């Protein structure tokens, strides 16, 4: 009785209840209802979400659709059957809800990335151009322009438009982004396997090597055609200005978003081990092998991958190749990170021999910062301070001496900087419970008893990634649904302050609960800084 | 749902012994609740008994509503049914 | 002024079979048990008190009125108490679905380790618009065995074996079954933490090797909060309703059941009375997860912990763990010995006057009766034809005509009231022998009220009961309503079953001494006179 | 319980009065029989409706309905100015709507004249 | 088997559909959603039986007029 | 008549009766209760062992349909009765606007 | 006075099947649609006539015949109430409500939006000047301005007897209005 | 409540950012105020 702590969603929704909770406050309440179903069930049609549903009809349900499509929160999958009867079919996209999910950092970093010219012109020209992107979607530059009336400033937008898509977010629609992951292996898996005419066995299968290598070779340019491309860009008229072509309708790139946000957590890392300058010179070298950068992971094994233990050995291995062999980005020579002497130089040297995995590999002098070497150590020096910050110092000594040896002991524990039974036993009980011990027990009996038995303690990775990641994706849950319920009671004050754009028990009311509705977000993005380690492999 | 009319009706024209004791129980039971009967009965009691007069008199007020198996109403009087 | 008050007729349509999620278990309840076994007998009344069985919950007693629902102990329904138990537990019902559950996951990942095209074929076998029982069962084996058959997980790069029982209520994880070289990641790091443990110290792990690793109820709750809701559908679970996921099934809260259903018996009217079991064992149950708690508290010295919770598992398992006979009792009904009676007719039973004035049967009193109930009313209970109780149109009470109240009630008599007359000739009664073979050892009868205390029938009725008199007991029923009343007697009665329906030929005629008595009169050396042919047609009717 | 059409047959004042003069014929009269728990509203609002018509009218409304025909108005105001009207010449300052816009004073003022010797 | 052996009145809820007693649901607060009907006594054992265990028999109930 | 010669016995009344009721009364308990709380099977009530446990009516025998009174009235009661409602008040809303 | 149409099922006893079925059936509505201030409609007053009557169903336990009707009931809610025609109830140190006798008494105006130069004192005569008066006993002509319906929240077992050892909420048709307009408050302000 | 344990920080009050949520709830409104809403 008296659930007021907030009990009642404990056990009914992680993992879907954030994704209901950023689509409710933005898209109404029929958009929720749909991805409430889509994300509990599947893949099903239109009319399988009518009789799903009970309390929208046809007419409802492909009205709200389009309203996701637009977002691009719904991927498409035309199908069809061996025997014909063509149908559509849909699936939830979760880049569209993360689209959402940031949608104010995402014009946070693009604001504070451009050169000399600041705070002239990043008030109302690329700020009001980003977040009609973001929130209408695709958009092209004849129907925007349209919204201006004597257009004599009329090229201020092209050449920060031009700049904006010249290194990296703006990119061609979503031609290939409603298409799914695997439907997009599964239907290259079939079509280059089909017209092999009949040959000779050779151990019975042996295109499961050719195919899908050739498979694997148009999968390159499927991903590489939403990148960099000469066809918007670099268009040079006749006794002109350089200009990108403003006929198709362009939207915004969460590949090239990520890696320019996994420079934060660098330079978080960069703050141990070196102090400032250095620090700020490892920036600007990071920040300008941006966006040719190798992204968190692409989707040729996302899906698909049936685990092949020579194919998954062989993947990070031709990841270090694409690492090596770069077009430009190993190249980070002295004339290349001190424009955009001999002590930075030292400085890069001293990166080097810093000792933790970045900007090592150099045989020739040329350095090189290894990704797919790091995020390990990304993701374990940031989960020790997590343990120290929130449950205390002695746990994360503990956790981290539990993983400096490999399966410690009971008694060893007890040998290393503090004595025995006090709080050694007694933080390990509130370590359990958050998959970061993982108890494993051998008896000397015949039927597995506890008391003839002896207990072994090995943290177990992937086990404590996972529950921190939907510890903190609940938490977010968690903040956007009281943010919500105490618009509840605004209903009529804030729909009720707009016939004017003084009751001062309302200055109590009006401007107190509006600092109350800020201070969610100012930790939601600390929320969206501290959980994003998780995500980037 | 659907109410099969009367000259469509397909099922058989005669009186069932379970729907012979139900009517006659459904009569028992509405004359104990001071119902106005319909027949010239002698002084005596048990509206059992003297709705078997009615049943032998066929001046029941009812209908036999046969359900088949998707909704197939279809109405039946009781006076068209016969013994 | 007052509202429109509107009611339906409403009835039972289905029964959506789900579990109890842990919000649904604390909002149905009253009071939690509050880490309190002691009961509270301080010295007033040795009474019940807050963390037992309270009146928060249900009553068994004279007097301590629940005041919840302010009602003695006959007009208590009942009432539940959620209780919290730390280090939440593996359920012992649910034993074979979370084997079945967790054979069909990646322990790496926590999703489920099938393909996408084979997914997608079950998927569309799963949707039929017919799919009985059998057949649903017979798809989730269809694609539990497909998916045991298959070793390696798709989202991840880990190995995966076959998990069992322990060969209690242990569950035992197998990595690796076979010897296989296969370069896999990981078995590398596993011999190499097993040499590095066994060459710091071989006093621990140079005994045994290899029994196998351990999996935690603690560590499975996660795994099981862990997967998706859309995988479900290929476990079972039909989680498009929130109240029920595919951890709902782990014990993290316990509903304690009411006093009502944990009576306190009746071998007592002495002080310091004696409870049910099931109270013993749910008091033992917060005394070790008490002991739980304090060693959560602060850090305790050896495995007791272990052993602890395993006893609590063990404790929780026995608890809910340890059949088609009568069952049910029934108003109005009577049993007695037989006795021969071929003076009777064959639709009739006698019924002695001694039980013949406690079995009643309701009657409303309307146009056609009024004459006769007055005097029936008049008469009183102790003369035959009457009645022992009455009921208003109002509802005044149950007026029973023994205390005062004398022929001044019979005067006003509204036509509404409902009086409970006496047994007479001619009611519908039924009439059954315990050993009830078929459908002929329960027929209907017409009553007839007698002398001596015995329930006299004819013995032409008596070979379907398969009567041997002897000494044989029979039951007797009345009904009690007007529309059960015209079914004994119509699709049920004696006349209306002169055959037996296993084979069509009659059950129910002549018998033994009908039988030589006919073989006597129309024997050949038989020849009568108007002096006794006369006498044998009077005999007769 | 249910409802099906809530704004339905806007209907006027002396049509109920008719009715439920109509209502008390079927069994014993209100007034004639003067000298179950449903009567109290028959009798008060026979009694509250008929009290601006002190000091027949059913053709006399056919009539006036008639009449109403001259110019034209919305839906509502005619029946809210065909239960109402004692018709003195300052009732269009409050009733009729706008109260200033299209009228003149001589028009108010003879079919205020109508509407007293009408009443 | 139940008007003369073990007669029972109850309430149950339209939402939800468990039972509670006489005015109010104990899940669903608001409590207007009430249908007050007759059970035999053996179900409500039975139910209450099942519910003191992890499974939920929830009641779902229709009119038994409707054309 | 499933498919199958399936008799009666402990694993032969899993046939076509999802009534989880009548199943629980039958010989080894406290395993049918479980596997239909863990399926969430429909169990819509149809069968006479599941009606005199919730008490209602068996659908066979003499519940097998229902009878029903006949009013005795026709059409012409059941007429909407009018004089003079909007006989003019539609009239009067056309004229020119 | 509006018309409107709704639809139910009713219950006819056997003693009353004497009678005809249209007799029956109004008979048993006005128990129901009497002053019985129907949820956010309005309040009923009769019976006008009924349509589209369906075959009487009856269930075994009653034996009662069970007919779904669809009728006009005569429901008193105006929707913009441009003049009422009744007089007062009460006077206290708030709004003056009024009672538009014979069928209820719950209209009440507060005074934020009446006339100005008026003011009430706890002298409990209230005499305003801008000429004469408006007081007790004679008839209060006003507008209906905000018309909000509340509902008929039920309460709690626990806390239904902390409501019966010591001891309330108008229905839910409740009017409101003002008054603004010249010569509008008084009937003999006029003529 | 029944939670009162050691420190859960990482949530202080110092804002030093009020124009991004000011950013986030502009983004909020216009997307409040778009064409396409399907509330209700
Ligand atoms: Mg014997
Ligand atoms: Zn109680
Ligand atoms: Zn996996
Ligand atoms: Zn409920």
């Amino acid at each position: 009785v008296m659930t007021i702590s907030s009990l009642e969603q404990r056990t009914l929704n992680p993992d879907l209840f954030l994704y209901k909770e950023l689509v409710k406050a933005h898209l109404g309440e029929r958009a929720a209802s749909v991805i409430g179903m889509l994300v509990a069930l599947g893949r099903l049609s239109v009319r399988e979400l009518v009789e799903k549903i009970d309390g929208m009809d046809v007419d409802s349900v492909k009205t709200t659709l389009v309203s996701l499509t637009q977002l691009r929160c719904v991927k498409y999958l035309q199908e069809t059957a061996i025997s014909g009867k063509k149908t559509t079919y849909y699936y939830y996209n979760e880049e569209g809800i993360h689209i959402l999910l940031y949608s104010g950092l995402i014009i946070d970093e693009i604001i504070t990335q451009m050169r000399v010219n600041d705070e002239e012109e990043h008030k109302q020209l690329v700020a009001e151009i980003v977040q009609n992107v973001i929130s209408l979607g695709s958009l092209t530059v004849e129907d925007y322009l349209s919204s201006v009336t004597s257009d004599s400033m009329k090229y201020t937008i092209s050449s920060l438009f031009v700049q904006l898509c010249e290194m990296g977010y703006l990119i061609q629609i979503s031609k290939l982004h409603y298409t799914p992951i695997e439907d997009l292996w599964q239907f290259l898996y079939e079509k280059h396997y089909k017209n092999i005419p009949r040959n000779s066995p050779l151990s019975d299968l042996k295109k499961r090597s050719q195919a899908k290598m050739n498979a694997k070779t148009d999968f390159a340019k499927i991903i590489n055609k939403p990148n960099e491309l000469s066809q918007i860009l670099t268009v040079d008229p006749k006794t002109s200005l350089r200009i990108v072509k403003p006929t198709v309708s362009l939207t915004i790139n969460l590949d090239r978003f990520m890696k320019g946000r996994r420079s934060k957590q660098l330079i978080n890392l960069a703050k141990t081990r070196v102090g400032s300058v250095t620090a700020q010179v490892y920036k600007i070298a990071l920040r300008l092998t941006e966006q040719k950068s190798p992204k968190i992971r692409d989707p040729l094994t996302q899906t698909g991958l049936l685990q092949d233990l020579e194919e998954a050995k062989s993947f990070q291995d031709e990841a270090e190749l694409v690492e090596e062999k770069t077009p430009g980005l190993t190249f980070n020579a002295i004339d290349l990170a001190r424009h955009l002497a001999s002590l930075i130089n030292s400085h890069l040297k001293i990166l080097a021999s810093s000792n933790f995995p970045f900007l090592n590999e150099t045989k020739p002098g040329v350095y090189y910062v290894p990704y797919s070497k790091l995020m390990p150590v990304l993701k374990s020096s940031v989960y020790e301070y997590v343990i120290a910050s929130t449950l205390g110092p002695s746990a994360m000594r503990l956790s981290r001496c539990i993983r400096d040896n490999k399966l410690v002991s009971e008694k060893i524990i007890n040998s290393t900087a503090l004595m025995k039974e006090k709080d050694i036993r007694s933080t390990l009980a509130s370590l359990i419970r958050y998959n970061s011990v993982e108890i494993q027990e051998v008896p000397r009996t015949a039927d597995r008893s506890a008391s003839r038995a002896v207990f072994l303690f090995r943290c177990k990775e992937t086990h404590s990634y996972n529950f921190m990641r939907q510890n903190l994706e609940w938490n977010m849950a968690n903040l956007l649904f009281k943010k919500e319920k105490l618009k509840q009671e605004n209903s009529t004050l804030l729909k009720k302050a707009n016939r004017d754009d003084l009751l001062p028990s309302e200055l109590n009311q009006l401007k107190m609960v509006n600092e109350r509705e800020l201070n969610v977000f100012a930790r939601l993005s600390r929320l969206l800084s501290l959980w994003e380690v998780f995500q980037m492999a | 749902e659907k109410a099969i009319p009367k000259d469509q009706r397909a099922t058989t024209p005669y009186m069932t012994k379970y729907e012979r004791a139900r009517i006659l129980g459904t009569r028992a039971l509405q004359i104990s609740m001071n119902a106005p009967v319909f027949v010239d009965l002698e002084g005596e009691t048990d509206p059992l008994r003297i709705a078997m007069k009615e049943l032998a008199e066929k001046k029941i007020p009812l209908v036999i509503r046969r359900y088949l198996p998707d909704g197939s109403f279809e109405d039946w009087s009781v006076e068209e049914l016969i013994v | 002024k007052e509202v429109v008050v509107s009611e339906t007729p409403k009835r039972i349509k289905g029964l959506e079979f789900s579990a109890l999620s842990a919000a649904d278990i604390v909002a149905q309840s009253e009071v939690e048990v509050s880490t309190r076994d002691l009961f509270d007998l301080e010295k007033d009344r040795a009474p019940k008190a807050n963390g037992a069985l309270d009146p928060k919950m249900g009553v068994s007693s004279s007097s301590l009125e629940c005041a919840t629902c302010h009602g003695n102990l006959a007009s208590c329904h009942g009432h539940f108490g959620h209780l919290k138990l730390a280090l939440p537990v593996f359920h012992i019902g649910y034993f074979k679905a979370t084997i079945q559950i967790l054979q069909g996951i990646c322990k790496n990942c926590s999703a489920i380790l099938l393909s996408e095209t084979d997914k997608r074929q079950f998927l569309h076998e799963l949707r039929r618009p017919g799919v009985d029982n059998l057949r649903r069962m017979g798809i989730l084996k269809k694609i539990l065995d497909q998916c045991k058959k298959q070793r390696r997980c798709l989202h991840c790069g880990a190995l995966n074996g076959v998990v069992k029982k322990a060969a209690a209520l242990k569950i035992i994880h197998d990595t690796f079954r076979w010897v296989g070289k296969k370069s896999a990641p990981e078995k590398d790091i596993w011999v190499g933490e097993w040499k590095e443990v066994l060459a710091h110290n071989p006093e621990l792990e140079r005994y045994v090797k290899r029994c196998m690793d351990d999996l935690n109820p603690l560590k499975t709750l996660n795994l099981f909060k862990q997967i998706k809701s859309a995988d479900c559908e290929l476990l079972g679970i039909d989680a498009t309703v929130p109240s029920g996921r595919p951890e709902t099934y782990i014990w993290r809260y316990l509903p304690a059941p009411p006093v009502c259903i944990r009576p306190s018996v009746m071998m007592q009217d002495s002080p310091a009375s004696n409870e049910d079991d099931l109270t013993v064992k749910l008091t033992e149950i917060v005394w070790t997860s008490s002991l739980i708690k304090a060693g959560l508290d602060k850090g305790i010295s050896i495995n007791n912990m272990m052993e602890h919770w395993d006893y609590l598992q063990l404790t929780v398992a026995m608890y809910i763990n340890s059949g088609n006979l009568s069952g049910k009792r029934v108003d109005f009904s009577g049993r007695t010995v037989i006795s021969p009676d071929p003076n009777l007719s064959i639709d009739e039973v006698a019924v002695p006057d001694r039980v013949a004035k406690v079995l009643t049967y309701p009657e409303k009193v309307t146009r056609y009766n009024r004459h006769k109930l007055q005097e029936l009313i008049v008469n009183g209970p102790n003369v035959h034809p009457g009645a022992n109780y009455l009921l208003k149109r109002n509802e005044d009470a149950r007026r029973n005509l023994r205390y005062g109240d004398r022929m001044k009630l019979a005067k006003n008599l509204q036509i509404g009231d409902v009086v409970e007359r006496h047994l007479e000739d001619g009611d519908v009664v039924l009439f059954n022998r315990q050993p009830s073979l078929h459908r002929l050892s329960i027929l209907s009868h017409y009553a007839k009220i007698r002398p001596w205390r015995t329930f006299r029938l004819n013995e032409c009725v008596c070979t379907p009961y398969n009567a041997d008199f002897d000494g044989d007991e029979m039951n007797l029923h009345v009904p009690q309503t007007e529309e059960a009343r015209a079914e004994a007697i119509n699709l049920m009665g004696v006349k209306n079953n002169l055959l037996t329906p296993k084979s069509g030929e009659p059950i129910i005629a002549a018998t033994q001494d009908f039988i030589t008595g006919s073989y006597l009169i129309s024997h050949k050396d038989s020849f009568y006179d108007r002096a006794t042919l006369t006498q044998l047609l009077s005999m007769m009717s | 319980m249910k409802v099906l059409e809530e704004r339905n047959a806007f209907l006027s004042d002396y049509e109920v009065l008719k009715f439920l003069t109509d209502l008390e014929k079927k069994h014993l009269w209100d007034q004639k029989s003067l000298a179950p728990e449903l009567q109290g509203i028959t009798r008060n609002v026979v009694n509250y409706l008929s009290i601006n018509k002190n000091f027949m009218s059913d053709e006399s409304f056919a009539e006036l309905m008639t009449k109403l025909n001259s110019f034209k108005l919305f839906k509502a105001e005619k029946l809210q100015i065909v239960n109402q009207l004692p018709a003195n010449m300052v009732h269009l300052y409050s009733i009729v709507e706008e109260c200033d816009a299209r009228f003149d004073e001589k028009t108010i003022e003879e079919m205020l004249e109508i509407i007293s010797g009408y009443a | 088997l139940m008007i003369s052996s073990d007669a029972f009145e109850v309430d149950v809820c339209d939402k939800c559909g468990l039972m509670g007693y006489s005015g109010w649901c104990t899940t669903c607060k608001s409590a207007e959603n009430i249908i007050k009907m007759t059970i035999p006594y053996a179900a409500k054992l039975l139910f209450q039986e099942l519910l003191s265990m992890n499974i939920a028999p929830r009641l779902r109930l229709e009119d038994i007029f409707q054309q | 008549y499933k498919g199958e010669v399936l008799g009666i016995t402990r694993f032969g009344l899993s046939k076509m009766r999802d009534s989880v009721l009548q199943l629980a009364s039958f010989e080894k308990t406290t395993d049918h209760l479980f596997d239909a709380a863990f399926y969430m099977k429909k169990d819509a009530v149809e069968g006479v062992s599941e009606c005199i446990i919730l008490g209602q009516t068996m659908s066979i025998g003499t519940g097998s349909f229902k009878v029903v009174k006949g009013t005795n009235i026709s059409e012409k009661d059941l007429v909407p009765k009018r004089c003079l409602f909007e006989s003019l008040s539609n009239e009067a809303a056309l004229k020119a606007n | 006075f509006i018309l409107s149409k709704i639809a139910d099922l009713v219950r006819i006893p056997p003693d009353q099947f004497h009678r005809d079925t249209i007799s029956a059936i109004t008979h048993q509505l006005n128990n129901k649609f009497a002053n019985k201030i129907i949820p956010n409609v309005g309040l009923c007053i009769t019976i006008y006539d009924l349509l589209t009557v369906e075959e009487g169903q009856l269930k075994p336990g009653d034996g009662s015949s069970y007919i779904n009707v669809t009728f006009r009931a005569v429901v008193f809610k105006p929707f913009l109430g441009e003049i009422v025609t009744g007089w007062i109830s009460k006077c206290t140190a708030e709004g003056i409500k009024v009672s538009l006798l014979g069928i209820f008494d719950d209209i009440f105006i507060p005074q934020n939006m009446l006339f100005e130069g008026c003011y009430y004192t706890p002298e409990e005569s209230a005499w305003i000047w801008p000429k004469l008066y408006f007081d007790v006993n004679e008839k209060i002509r006003f507008r209906i301005e905000r018309e909000v319906f509340v509902d008929v929240k039920p309460k709690s077992p626990k806390e239904r007897e902390l409501e019966e050892r010591a001891q309330e909420k108008p229905p839910a048709y409740a009017l409101l209005g003002s008054c603004q307009t010249d010569g509008m408050g008084l009937v003999s302000w006029w003529e | 409540e029944f939670p009162s344990i050691p420190l859960p920080i990482n949530g202080p009050i110092t804002n030093k950012e009020r124009s991004l949520a000011v950013k986030y709830i502009n983004f909020g409104k216009t997307v409040k105020d778009g064409p396409f809403y399907t509330g209700s």
